[PDB]
Protein backbone atom coordinates (compact mmCIF):
# COMPACT_ATOMS: atom_id res chain seq x y z
CA UNK A 1 0.00 0.00 0.00
CA UNK A 2 2.78 2.58 0.67
CA UNK A 3 4.00 0.83 -2.24
CA UNK A 4 1.48 2.17 -4.27
CA UNK A 5 3.21 5.94 -3.96
CA UNK A 6 5.41 6.84 -6.52
CA UNK A 7 3.12 5.31 -9.27
CA UNK A 8 4.82 3.23 -11.79
CA UNK A 9 8.40 5.04 -10.91
CA UNK A 10 8.07 2.40 -6.96
CA UNK A 11 10.61 -0.05 -8.27
CA UNK A 12 13.22 3.04 -6.95
CA UNK A 13 12.39 2.21 -3.11
CA UNK A 14 15.64 0.29 -2.26
CA UNK A 15 15.57 -0.60 1.24
CA UNK A 16 13.16 0.13 4.26
CA UNK A 17 14.53 1.36 7.24
CA UNK A 18 12.60 1.00 10.15
CA UNK A 19 12.22 -0.77 14.31
CA UNK A 20 13.24 -4.15 15.38
CA UNK A 21 9.91 -3.89 16.92
CA UNK A 22 8.10 -3.65 13.28
CA UNK A 23 10.47 -6.60 12.22
CA UNK A 24 8.86 -8.79 15.21
CA UNK A 25 5.55 -7.80 14.45
CA UNK A 26 6.08 -8.79 10.53
CA UNK A 27 7.67 -12.03 12.04
CA UNK A 28 4.64 -12.37 14.32
CA UNK A 29 2.23 -12.12 11.41
CA UNK A 30 4.73 -14.83 9.40
CA UNK A 31 4.43 -17.22 12.18
CA UNK A 32 0.62 -16.97 12.10
CA UNK A 33 0.07 -16.24 8.49
CA UNK A 34 -3.58 -16.40 7.50
CA UNK A 35 -3.24 -17.73 4.21
CA UNK A 36 -0.14 -20.00 3.22
CA UNK A 37 2.56 -17.82 1.57
CA UNK A 38 4.94 -18.59 4.72
CA UNK A 39 6.22 -21.91 5.92
CA UNK A 40 8.16 -22.83 9.29
CA UNK A 41 11.31 -22.15 7.05
CA UNK A 42 10.20 -18.98 5.14
CA UNK A 43 8.88 -17.20 8.08
CA UNK A 44 11.74 -15.83 8.64
CA UNK A 45 12.68 -12.94 6.03
CA UNK A 46 14.65 -10.14 5.99
CA UNK A 47 13.33 -8.82 2.47
CA UNK A 48 9.72 -9.10 2.46
CA UNK A 49 8.84 -5.61 0.33
CA UNK A 50 8.90 -7.36 -3.21
CA UNK A 51 12.60 -8.17 -2.33
CA UNK A 52 12.92 -4.66 -0.72
CA UNK A 53 15.33 -5.47 2.63
CA UNK B 1 30.20 35.81 18.50
CA UNK B 2 28.84 33.78 15.14
CA UNK B 3 25.63 35.92 15.87
CA UNK B 4 27.68 39.62 16.08
CA UNK B 5 29.06 37.67 12.16
CA UNK B 6 27.72 37.68 8.91
CA UNK B 7 26.56 33.93 7.80
CA UNK B 8 26.52 33.61 4.01
CA UNK B 9 25.28 30.13 2.67
CA UNK B 10 26.49 28.49 -0.29
CA UNK B 11 24.46 29.19 -3.06
CA UNK B 12 24.42 27.06 -6.39
CA UNK B 13 22.71 26.20 -9.70
CA UNK B 14 22.10 22.51 -10.85
CA UNK B 15 22.80 22.03 -14.62
CA UNK B 16 20.09 19.54 -15.24
CA UNK B 17 16.45 19.52 -15.17
CA UNK B 18 13.40 17.08 -14.48
CA UNK B 19 12.36 15.38 -18.48
CA UNK B 20 9.68 13.72 -17.42
CA UNK B 21 6.92 11.12 -14.72
CA UNK B 22 5.87 8.51 -16.60
CA UNK B 23 7.60 5.78 -18.12
CA UNK B 24 7.34 6.17 -22.11
CA UNK B 25 9.42 2.82 -22.74
CA UNK B 26 6.97 1.06 -24.78
CA UNK B 27 7.86 0.07 -27.84
CA UNK B 28 8.92 -2.68 -30.15
CA UNK B 29 10.70 -4.89 -28.05
CA UNK B 30 9.65 -3.64 -24.75
CA UNK B 31 6.03 -4.03 -25.59
CA UNK B 32 7.11 -7.58 -27.39
CA UNK B 33 6.41 -6.03 -31.01
CA UNK B 34 2.58 -4.91 -29.96
CA UNK B 35 3.25 -0.95 -29.90
CA UNK B 36 5.86 -0.42 -33.07
CA UNK B 37 8.15 2.66 -33.65
CA UNK B 38 9.67 2.83 -36.72
CA UNK B 39 11.04 5.91 -38.55
CA UNK B 40 8.93 6.06 -41.90
CA UNK B 41 8.32 9.60 -43.49
CA UNK B 42 4.99 9.69 -45.69
CA UNK B 43 3.35 11.75 -47.74
CA UNK B 44 0.20 13.89 -47.05
CA UNK B 45 -1.94 13.02 -44.14
CA UNK B 46 -3.34 9.74 -44.88
CA UNK B 47 -1.01 6.30 -45.83
CA UNK B 48 -3.83 3.84 -47.10
CA UNK B 49 -3.44 0.18 -48.27
CA UNK B 50 -6.11 -2.09 -50.11
CA UNK B 51 -6.62 -5.17 -49.60
CA UNK B 52 -9.11 -8.00 -50.82
CA UNK B 53 -11.81 -8.67 -48.35
CA UNK C 1 10.45 21.67 -15.77
CA UNK C 2 8.47 22.86 -18.82
CA UNK C 3 4.81 21.57 -18.38
CA UNK C 4 2.87 21.65 -22.02
CA UNK C 5 6.25 20.87 -24.04
CA UNK C 6 4.63 19.27 -26.56
CA UNK C 7 1.33 20.94 -28.09
CA UNK C 8 -1.07 19.39 -30.82
CA UNK C 9 -0.92 21.69 -33.92
CA UNK C 10 -2.59 22.39 -37.46
CA UNK C 11 -0.79 22.22 -40.30
CA UNK C 12 -3.44 23.91 -42.79
CA UNK C 13 -4.08 26.82 -39.38
CA UNK C 14 -2.09 30.17 -38.88
CA UNK C 15 -3.40 30.55 -35.34
CA UNK C 16 -1.15 32.29 -31.75
CA UNK C 17 0.02 29.97 -29.45
CA UNK C 18 0.72 30.89 -25.86
CA UNK C 19 4.24 31.52 -25.09
CA UNK C 20 5.89 29.41 -22.02
CA UNK C 21 8.14 30.57 -19.54
CA UNK C 22 11.63 28.13 -17.47
CA UNK C 23 10.85 28.46 -13.98
CA UNK C 24 13.94 27.22 -11.70
CA UNK C 25 13.02 25.30 -8.09
CA UNK C 26 15.46 25.49 -5.42
CA UNK C 27 16.40 22.07 -2.99
CA UNK C 28 18.32 22.85 0.18
CA UNK C 29 20.27 20.85 2.97
CA UNK C 30 19.89 22.50 6.15
CA UNK C 31 23.23 22.05 8.63
CA UNK C 32 23.70 20.40 12.43
CA UNK C 33 25.73 20.96 14.76
CA UNK C 34 26.62 18.84 17.60
CA UNK C 35 28.85 18.61 20.23
CA UNK C 36 30.38 16.62 23.58
CA UNK C 37 29.66 17.93 27.11
CA UNK C 38 32.69 18.32 29.23
CA UNK C 39 34.53 15.20 30.21
CA UNK C 40 36.45 15.28 33.72
CA UNK C 41 39.58 13.05 32.71
CA UNK C 42 42.35 14.11 35.51
CA UNK C 43 45.83 12.51 35.57
CA UNK C 44 45.72 11.54 38.81
CA UNK C 45 42.87 9.14 38.99
CA UNK C 46 44.52 6.75 36.32
CA UNK C 47 47.88 7.32 37.50
CA UNK C 48 46.89 5.74 40.92
CA UNK C 49 45.57 2.94 39.50
CA UNK C 50 48.75 2.75 37.26
CA UNK C 51 47.15 3.98 34.00
CA UNK C 52 48.61 5.78 30.99
CA UNK C 53 46.72 8.81 31.38
CA UNK D 1 29.33 3.53 28.98
CA UNK D 2 29.95 7.56 29.00
CA UNK D 3 26.01 8.27 28.85
CA UNK D 4 24.54 11.29 26.46
CA UNK D 5 28.43 11.53 25.10
CA UNK D 6 26.59 13.36 21.77
CA UNK D 7 24.42 16.23 23.04
CA UNK D 8 23.04 19.13 20.40
CA UNK D 9 24.90 22.33 20.62
CA UNK D 10 22.95 25.65 19.65
CA UNK D 11 26.43 28.07 17.81
CA UNK D 12 24.55 31.21 18.73
CA UNK D 13 24.15 30.40 22.13
CA UNK D 14 26.48 30.72 25.39
CA UNK D 15 24.42 28.13 28.13
CA UNK D 16 26.55 26.26 30.44
CA UNK D 17 26.93 22.33 29.68
CA UNK D 18 26.90 19.88 32.85
CA UNK D 19 30.28 18.09 33.18
CA UNK D 20 30.86 14.09 32.48
CA UNK D 21 33.00 12.34 34.51
CA UNK D 22 34.61 9.19 32.91
CA UNK D 23 34.25 6.15 35.07
CA UNK D 24 34.65 2.25 34.84
CA UNK D 25 32.07 -0.64 35.84
CA UNK D 26 33.10 -4.01 37.50
CA UNK D 27 31.86 -7.45 37.11
CA UNK D 28 31.99 -10.40 40.03
CA UNK D 29 32.70 -14.23 40.00
CA UNK D 30 31.68 -15.51 42.73
CA UNK D 31 33.85 -18.45 43.83
CA UNK D 32 31.04 -21.94 44.96
CA UNK D 33 32.23 -24.54 47.23
CA UNK D 34 30.82 -27.64 47.00
CA UNK D 35 31.53 -31.12 49.04
CA UNK D 36 30.25 -34.50 49.35
CA UNK D 37 27.92 -35.88 52.77
CA UNK D 38 30.49 -38.30 54.31
CA UNK D 39 29.61 -41.69 52.29
CA UNK D 40 30.05 -45.37 55.21
CA UNK D 41 32.11 -47.91 53.31
CA UNK D 42 32.05 -50.58 56.32
CA UNK D 43 34.61 -53.19 54.64
CA UNK D 44 32.37 -55.60 57.25
CA UNK D 45 29.44 -54.62 55.10
CA UNK D 46 30.73 -56.09 51.81
CA UNK D 47 32.43 -58.78 53.75
CA UNK D 48 29.64 -60.55 54.72
CA UNK D 49 28.04 -60.80 51.45
CA UNK D 50 31.71 -61.57 50.03
CA UNK D 51 32.33 -58.74 47.98
CA UNK D 52 35.48 -56.76 47.71
CA UNK D 53 35.03 -53.13 49.23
Amino acid sequence: AAQRIFGDRSTDIQVWVSHSSPLFDLYDNALANAEQLYVFGTVNVRADAFGRP
Amino acid sequence: ALSDLQVFNDWAYKTMSEVLDQQVELFNGATRGAIILRSAGNTGDLSEAAFWA
Amino acid sequence: KIQGLVRPRDPYSNADVAAKDLRQLVDNTIKVASGTPPINIPPSMLRWIQKNP
